[PDB]
């Protein structure tokens, strides 16, 4: 199920970038709504999500 | 060591590799499907193709080398 986990991580990162925390203020550079983050396209976000996976960047939301 | 309080929380390790050996980067097919699965993302997209090209280049370094005209002069 390792393959599925990898997909889930990428999916979470993609949605986080295209969604974010919804809050205007965010301390996460790689998170939507974050002043330091700029809106990206579906393709652009996909690339960022893939890159984030490689670095295993932490998500804005807390872990389960 | 439970017997010794000092030992506990000290010099204690819990390695958990094994499955960690599996590398996603070693499965481009799976990665491609992931990108395609994402909404608004298609394999026909230039951005997707460009990303794979760059990643592939970094993953593997070309060993090609000129056999002549080494000195441009
Ligand atoms: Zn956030």
């Amino acid at each position: 199920m390792k393959r599925a986990a990898a997909k889930h991580l990428i999916e979470r990162y993609y949605h986080q970038l295209t969604e974010g925390c919804g809050n205007e203020a965010c301390t996460n550079e790689f998170c939507a709504s974050c002043p330091t983050f700029l809106r990206m396209d579906n393709n652009a976000a996909a690339i960022k999500a893939l890159e984030l996976y490689k670095i295993n960047a932490k998500l804005c939301d807390p872990h389960p | 060591s439970a017997d010794i309080d000092a030992s506990s929380a000290m010099d204690t390790s819990e390695p958990a590799k094994e499955e960690d050996d599996y590398d996603v980067m070693q499965d481009p097919e799976f990665l491609q499907s992931v990108l395609e699965n994402l909404p608004g993302v298609d394999p026909n997209n230039e951005a997707i193709r460009n990303a794979m090209g760059s990643l592939a280049s970094q993953a593997t370094k070309d060993g090609k080398k000129d056999k002549k005209e080494e000195d441009k002069k």
